[PDB]
């Protein structure tokens, strides 16, 4: 049984909540912040990731240089990622380094200077990330699955931006948009690991007290998306490894059908053939994928947003003749979530998630990551306990019932990267989301 | 590459008569399914023939087949040729399953081309009924009325069904003028299924003697099998010329020879030799409609050999017991022919039904223990 | 023109109630009439068909 | 219409047992339907018209 | 603490195991009643299904209640 | 059926001191008429090998055993053909009718058996 999630409030609406653990000797504090690219329009696509670069490009006090020896000094290291929905701004550090951690994030996110000298150099640096992401066929084919899902929606743009709006973003729409959207009321401050509460309270109280607060409050997670079933074919014979997502729209962080899609996603689950324990996973689709030697690797996912989802699968595969047969029985255990399945397959991916969900958290890092996620999605931290009984909930009856609204005879969003002309046209995939014998 | 590996026709041919990779050991029972395909040609290019000068009008037909033996040039041999062959086409067929029975050809991985097989030996059955009754003599008629009378016996609608494929209330010209398009069609229906069990076949090759493998030691179907071939066509021709030529009705029923009269019934109406062991199994069921079922299950039973045969080796070659329990069901099953024969009266009549228990037996009972124990032996006699 | 991730305009063919049980419906509708008028066609075309193996007026 | 789907177009067997019995129901209804519309075109002409004075 | 997990083997045979079967066994139901329509239909010709099934149908069975008049049968 | 099964029982049978009483010498007089030795097989040479389970034991046969094999298989089909039986060396003697393969085919089975029953568990 995990040490209680502490949770203080600040009079401007900011959020701190830690967990401590008197087991580890290093901290990770961090701003996990309600907003991300889906808060750009079309015009300033781009500005939150190129703020992202801008926060370590020197402050009113802290110049680049002084801001780089001030963290080499601390000894630990800060990281920052941007996503659709969610800012992070974190910094590992040893234990009594924290209050100088805490001080240096709220430097960078509050005092930030954005030079029109740093912004014209970020530019260039940006520029080039258009043509090296290009390498990275995972990142390349989702973000391919978000553009078409949610075509000509805030969802389906990319997080970089086009490569119009770098050469456009100025110091005027950056600060607009951190003004907009760093709100106090949109901010948690969190602190897992050798972190004392009352002391991370008072340290936030030093450094995010003059936060703005937004004029309309609405409570953290709050938000509509039309997915379109489609298809993007990139085909490149040169590469020798195919990329393949299919997706369904799946579920939101507060759906009521949350639970139910991760046990479904568990039920087909994950394979690598590079992995000893793989070929003996009790999941039929991974049995007749290592059988036949039809992938090198599949992974089932299930991505949630505040009013919307993703729920699919990500298969990757050098066997291009046979390309046809893995989507095809990959589409065909789907339906059997909609047809077949029983206690047998959901108590045990129900037994597999109920350790795989307290699994996950194995580091401070990781600890924080749950805790900011947690309360930037749902607004509060959901207790072990609670989760083990939502799990307990799911039943077969639930997951043929979800299945049969959500994946059975559905639309589907479909990516192909590489050599796939042995993936067939959109018809013959999508005529896989049902059996005729059912 | 040569020519006859890079055309994509000549390829289907050459993979089938010439480069198609045979074990180096077939034995002469091997030689019936070319026999098979000779007695399908020569049945082919005969009935063609008859059927430029048959007249399936009933008051026509007997007279016609008369026209034929006494004034079309050869006519004599062709029909001759024709009837005798549809007798040779069951000796090479009961021969042909016969081998595959004993050298466990049904059993993984030929279950399909066996399957397959089962219902080219439907189709025969069918094809060679309808012909005989195109001659419309006595046994023409009086054969085609008491088997189409079986299926009277289906329920509820059997009598209706009957009527149907009759054309009228008994059978008359509009059952003979159906036959004769029917009996046209089925072979070249019976030939396409002859060519899918070997095609299904082929993805696995011929089964032989030994029951082992052959992928370590093939030969050309061309010319080894090519001239083994020739051989048994030789020794099937001087078989078919003793026949036709010097006894061209050895093998039928002299009744057939007189006009049908639906009035005079025949003494005995029997069906030709190579049902007779069908009828004898339904003679034994005193049921009508337990007869027609006991007939027809004892060819779809044939289909479950490669389930009730359990044994881990293919074929008898190695297995004295299973020699000896074959050895039994080709003799019972020479018997329920005999006695398809006799007439109705004691004491052929219990016979028949020990004949027919003996018949249903082997697949249910005897073939499945006897696999099981032998399996057994094989282990604890080596060890 | 150049980036992939701009996808081409569909707005000319892309329906608002696309994801709908209204919308699937109504393609099924079609897809079953078209069934049914092929059952039966077909009904009537085998059973007027095979009527002609029945006795003839002249039997 | 999710009734309406979930109960006949969902499952294949149901879809095709909708289909089957409305193809009964239509042959039918529209033999009926024919066989008076055609008596209406035609009317006075056919034996069922003249019968009645025979 | 737990020394073994919990489970046992279902019976099953040719890779059907009860759970799954009883899945599919209104399914089979529906197939049935599909065949059975499909079977009806094609035989709503025959005069024998009129005359034994159809035409006992209440109320709607008297769409094959049809007489020739004597008059018009030569026969 | 398997050879799992025919070993299963063959092992119920060994037991058994009557069974195998009677038993034994009945296998022992039943292989010397079956004659496979007398064309240079092994017992294990007849098994059905046309199955994923035994395609999957012959590929994990040493490569002597299998050179082996090969050479039998190639050796029998000899005879077969030309209607000759084995003489001297070439006929099989009882020593050295070895289960050289059913080791191999009793693992295999044994996962595929082992795998079939677990996806059938039910958590409890
Ligand atoms: C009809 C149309 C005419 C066409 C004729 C085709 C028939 C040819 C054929 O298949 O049989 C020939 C066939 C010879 O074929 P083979 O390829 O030399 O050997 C096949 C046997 O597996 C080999 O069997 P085996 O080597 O053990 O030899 C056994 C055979 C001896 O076979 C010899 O020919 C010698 O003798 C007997 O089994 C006779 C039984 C004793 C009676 C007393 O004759 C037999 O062996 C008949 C045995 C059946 C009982
Ligand atoms: C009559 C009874 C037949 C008994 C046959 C027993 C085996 C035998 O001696 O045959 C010789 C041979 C023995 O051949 P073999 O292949 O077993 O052995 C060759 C010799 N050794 C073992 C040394 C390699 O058997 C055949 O060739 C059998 C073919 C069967 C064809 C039967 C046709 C009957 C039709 C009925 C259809 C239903
Ligand atoms: C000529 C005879 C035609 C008879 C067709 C009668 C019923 C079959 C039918 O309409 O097929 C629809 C069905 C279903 O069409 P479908 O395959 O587009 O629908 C599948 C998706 N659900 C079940 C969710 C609606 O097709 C078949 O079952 C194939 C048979 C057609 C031949
Ligand atoms: C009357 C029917 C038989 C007469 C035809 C046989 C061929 C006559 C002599 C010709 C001959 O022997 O030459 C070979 C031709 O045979 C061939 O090319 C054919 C070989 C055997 C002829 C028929 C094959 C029968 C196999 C299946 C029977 C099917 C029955 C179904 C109807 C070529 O000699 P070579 O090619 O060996 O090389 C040798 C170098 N060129
Ligand atoms: C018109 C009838 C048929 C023809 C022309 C025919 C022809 C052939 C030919 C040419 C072969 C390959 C050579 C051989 O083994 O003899 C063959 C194999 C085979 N036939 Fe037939 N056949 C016929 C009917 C049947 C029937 C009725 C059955 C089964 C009931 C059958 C089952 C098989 C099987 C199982 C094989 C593979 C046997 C093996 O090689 O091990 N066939 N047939
Ligand atoms: C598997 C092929 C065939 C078999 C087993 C077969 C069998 C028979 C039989 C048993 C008869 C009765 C013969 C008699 O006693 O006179 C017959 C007659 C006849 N068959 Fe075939 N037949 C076959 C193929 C064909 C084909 C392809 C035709 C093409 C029309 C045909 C046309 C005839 C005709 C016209 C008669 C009646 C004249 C007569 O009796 O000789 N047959 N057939
Ligand atoms: C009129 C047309 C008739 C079409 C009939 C189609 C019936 C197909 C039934 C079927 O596939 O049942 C599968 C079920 C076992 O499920 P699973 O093991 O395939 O998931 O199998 C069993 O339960 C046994
Ligand atoms: C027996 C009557 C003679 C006529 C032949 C029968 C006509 C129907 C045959 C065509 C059916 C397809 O049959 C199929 O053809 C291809 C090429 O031809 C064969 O393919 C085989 O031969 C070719 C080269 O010869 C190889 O590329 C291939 O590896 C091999 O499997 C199949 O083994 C056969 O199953
Ligand atoms: C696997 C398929 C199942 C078996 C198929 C059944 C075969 C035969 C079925 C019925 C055929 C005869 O069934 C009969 O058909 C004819 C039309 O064809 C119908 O007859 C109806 O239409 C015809 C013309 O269309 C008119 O001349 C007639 O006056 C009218 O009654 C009869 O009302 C029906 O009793
Ligand atoms: C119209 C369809 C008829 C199919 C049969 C025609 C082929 C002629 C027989 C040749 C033959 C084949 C194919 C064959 O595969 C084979 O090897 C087992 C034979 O000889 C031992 C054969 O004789």
């Amino acid at each position: 049984v995990s040490p209680k999630t502490r949770t203080s409030n600040l009079k401007n609406g900011l959020t701190i909540a830690s967990e401590s653990n008197p087991l580890v000797q290093t901290a990770t504090v961090g701003v996990w912040i309600d907003a991300g690219s889906r808060n750009e329009n079309a015009y300033n696509n781009g500005t939150a990731h190129f703020f992202e670069h801008l926060a370590f490009k020197g402050t009113d006090k802290r110049s680049q240089h002084q801001l780089e020896l001030d963290i080499e000094n601390m000894g630990g290291h800060l990281n920052a990622y941007t996503s659709r929905e969610s800012t992070v701004y974190y910094a590992k550090s040893f234990k009594d380094d924290v209050p100088k951690s805490v001080e240096i994030l709220a430097d960078i996110l509050q005092h930030s200077k954005l030079a029109e000298s740093a912004i014209d150099r970020e530019r260039e640096v940006i520029t080039r990330e258009l043509e090296e992401v290009n390498k990275q066929y995972e990142e390349v084919v989702f973000d391919h699955l978000h553009a078409t899902a949610f075509m000509n929606q805030p969802l389906g743009r990319t997080i970089l931006g086009p490569r119009e709006n770098i050469q456009t973003i100025t110091n005027t729409e950056l600060r607009k948009f951190i003004t907009e959207n760093y709100t106090a009321d949109r901010m948690v401050l969190v602190g897992a690991g050798a972190v004392d509460h009352d002391a991370l309270v008072e340290l936030a109280e030093k450094y995010f007290s003059h936060l703005p607060s937004s004029q309309s409050p609405v409570p953290l997670g709050t938000p509509i998306p039309n997915f379109v079933g489609s298809e993007v074919r990139l085909r490149d014979d040169t590469m020798p490894v195919a990329h393949i997502a299919i997706a369904v729209e799946g579920v939101s962080w507060t759906s009521e059908d949350y639970y139910t899609a991760l046990v479904a996603q568990a039920i087909i689950g994950n394979y690598d053939r590079a992995v000893g324990t793989s070929r003996h996973q009790g999941s039929r689709l991974s049995n007749i994928v290592s059988e036949n030697n039809l992938a090198n690797s599949f992974q089932s996912f299930s991505t949630s947003y505040s009013d919307t989802g993703l729920w699919g699968i990500y298969l990757t595969s050098e066997n291009t003749t046979q390309i046809d047969d893995l989507v095809h029985f990959t589409l065909k255990e789907w339906n059997r979530l909609s047809t077949s399945v029983s206690n047998l397959q959901v108590e045990r991916a129900k037994s597999q998630l109920k350790a795989g969900l307290l699994l996950s958290l194995d580091g401070t890092t990781y600890v924080a990551e749950d805790i900011g996620r947690q309360l930037t999605t749902l607004g509060r931290r959901v207790t072990p306990a609670e989760v083990e009984a939502k799990l307990e909930a799911v039943t077969e009856h639930d997951v043929r019932a979800w299945a049969q609204k959500t994946l059975y005879d559905k639309d589907i969003a479909l990516v192909g990267l590489g050599p796939i002309e042995g993936l067939y046209d959109y018809n013959r995939i999508r005529n896989d989301m049902s059996m005729m014998r059912w | 590459m040569a020519l006859r590996k890079k055309n994509s026709l000549l390829n289907m041919a050459n993979s089938y008569v010439l480069d198609s990779p045979q074990p180096s050991n077939l034995n002469y029972f091997w030689n019936f399914g070319s026999l098979l395909a000779l007695c399908l040609v020569i049945q082919l290019a005969t009935g063609i023939t008859l059927a430029m000068h048959y007249t399936s009008h009933a008051s026509l037909a007997f007279d016609s087949v008369e026209h034929i033996m006494r004034d079309v040039n050869f006519g004599w041999f062709i029909r001759y040729a024709h009837a005798n062959t549809a007798s040779f086409f069951f000796i090479c067929i009961y021969a042909h399953m016969g081998r595959n029975i004993y050298y466990g050809s049904y059993k993984t991985p030929r279950v399909l081309p066996w399957s397959i097989g089962v219902i080219i030996f439907l189709l025969l059955i069918i094809t060679a009924f309808m012909g005989y009754v195109l001659v419309f003599g006595q046994m023409s008629l009086w054969g085609a009325t008491v088997i189409c009378n079986l299926v009277s016996a289906i329920p509820w609608l059997g009598e209706d069904i009957v009527h149907f494929l009759w054309g009228g209330f008994s059978v008359g010209n509009p059952t003979l003028q159906r036959f004769f398009a029917l009996h046209y069609l089925m072979p070249f229906v019976l030939a396409v299924f002859a060519l899918l069990h070997l095609i299904a076949l082929h993805t696995a090759g011929s089964s032989n003697p030994l029951g082992i493998t052959s992928n370590v030691d093939k030969l050309s179907m061309h010319p080894y099998y090519s001239f083994k071939d020739l051989i048994t066509v030789f020794a099937f021709l001087l078989m078919f010329t003793l026949f036709v030529f010097f006894s061209p009705d050895k093998l039928g029923h002299p009744d057939n020879y007189i006009p049908a009269n639906p009035m005079v019934t025949p003494a005995s109406i029997v069906p030709e030799w190579y049902l007779l062991p069908f009828y004898a199994i339904l003679r034994a069921i005193p049921d009508k409609l337990g007869g027609v079922i006991a007939m027809v299950a004892a060819i779809l039973i044939l289909l479950i050999l490669p389930i009730v045969d359990r044994s881990i080796i293919r074929g008898n070659a190695f297995k004295p017991i299973s020699k000896l329990l074959f050895g039994f069901f080709i003799c019972n099953f020479l018997l329920l022919g005999v006695l398809g024969q006799v007439h109705i009266e004691p004491p052929f009549i219990v016979l028949g039904q020990i004949c027919t228990i003996f018949y249903f037996s082997y697949f249910l009972i005897l073939l499945p223990m006897v696999s099981t124990i032998e399996n057994i032996f094989f282990y604890i006699g080596s060890l | 023109g150049k980036s992939t991730y701009k996808i081409p305009d569909f707005t000319p063919y892309l329906k608002k109630d696309r994801n709908t049980d209204a919308n699937r419906l109504f393609s099924y509708f079609m897809i079953g009439s078209f069934g049914m008028l092929s059952a039966a066609g077909a009904k009537a075309t085998v059973q007027d068909f095979l009527s002609n193996m029945s006795a003839s007026a002249d039997v | 219409a999710t009734t309406f789907y979930n109960v006949f177009v969902k499952r294949n067997s149901a879809f095709v047992a909708t289909i089957l019995a409305s193809a009964f129901v239509f042959d039918m209804t529209f033999e009926t339907a024919i066989d008076n519309f055609w008596d209406r075109i035609n009317a006075g002409k056919q034996w069922k018209d003249i019968r009645h004075k025979y | 603490y737990v020394k073994k997990p919990s489970y046992k083997i279902v019976p099953h045979f040719l890779g059907f195991n009860i759970p799954t079967v009883s899945k599919w066994i209104p399914i089979f139901g529906i197939w049935g009643a599909a065949a059975g329509i499909g079977a009806l239909f094609l035989i709503e010709g025959v005069p024998r299904t009129r005359q034994d099934i159809l035409s006992k149908i209440p109320i709607i069975g008297e769409h094959w209640i049809r007489e020739i008049p004597a008059s018009d049968n030569p026969f | 059926a398997s050879i799992t099964s025919v070993v299963k029982t063959s092992e119920l049978i060994l037991k058994s001191p009557l069974l195998s009483k009677i038993v034994v010498p009945l296998a022992k007089t039943y292989v010397k008429f079956s004659g496979y030795r007398q064309l240079g097989f092994k017992m294990n040479d007849l098994i059905i090998e046309e199955t994923p389970n035994m395609q999957l034991a012959l590929r994990r046969l040493p490569p002597t055993e299998s050179y082996d094999r090969v050479y039998r298989l190639i050796r029998a089909t000899q005879f077969s053909l030309s209607h000759k039986l084995a003489t001297g060396n070439d006929i099989t003697k009882p020593e050295e009718d070895d289960h050289y393969l059913i080791p191999y085919i009793l693992d295999v089975e044994a996962e595929a058996f082992e795998k079939d029953a677990l996806d059938n568990l039910e958590v409890v």
